[PDB]
């Protein structure tokens, strides 16, 4: 998409020493977004086992 | 001491040509300043025999006309030989620099402004070189 654009500069430039040349320069920004891909991935979580420990008084 | 060069040549064509003497005067009555409104007083004269040349190379600022933001400007130079003295400027003074009338590129005629001269002291003989360069177009110099 488009940003905005810059102040626009009017220039003569010598030309074999004989003649002026008219010219300009601006210049102008745009917006954009760029995606890629990755090069793999992860396993899955499968089976999950989890250890649990009850601390009491009683034993 | 030098003899042959002490007479004047036989080969080669010499020409004379004109020349005038310049001072500065200043008019303001009431101007606080040495500059005034300055005025330039000339006395004409001549030299006895001379040789003009254009200079030899092609370097940007020898050209004769030149592009400027303005308009094509216009130069001129010469170098010359010659057995009269003539003077340049002298500080503290009210004496300017000689000028001296030559043809141009253009097919006219202007005055150069004597810029270097060249003397021998040791030697004797009367020959000097001076190198010219041509008032601006429209001015009479400074």
């Amino acid at each position: 998409a488009y940003s905005s654009t810059s102040n626009i500069a009017r220039m003569r430039v010598p030309l074999n020493q004989q003649m002026f040349e008219n010219r300009a320069r601006t210049i102008v920004t745009f917006n954009a977004t760029f995606v890629e891909k990755d090069l793999g991935t992860f396993e899955d979580i499968e089976h999950i086992i989890i250890g649990i420990d009850v601390d009491n008084p009683s034993g | 001491a030098y003899s042959l060069l002490s007479s004047r040549n036989r080969l080669i064509p010499r020409v004379e040509v004109q020349c005038r003497k310049r001072e500065w005067v200043k008019t303001d009555p009431d101007s606080p300043f040495l500059n005034g409104g300055r005025e330039v007083l000339y006395t004409p004269f001549t030299a006895v025999e001379c040789t003009v040349q254009p200079m030899r190379g092609k370097a940007i600022r020898d050209q004769n006309n030149q592009l400027m933001i303005g308009g094509e400007e216009d130069y001129d130079s010469y170098t010359v030989y010659s057995e009269t003295l003539l003077f340049r400027a002298r500080e503290g003074t009210e004496h300017l620099s000689d000028q001296m009338l030559l043809p141009d590129s253009g097919g006219g005629q202007t005055w150069f402004t004597v810029m270097k001269a060249d003397m021998y002291p040791s030697s004797g003989v009367p020959r000097y070189r001076y190198y010219l360069i041509a008032v601006p177009v429209g001015t009479e110099g400074g």
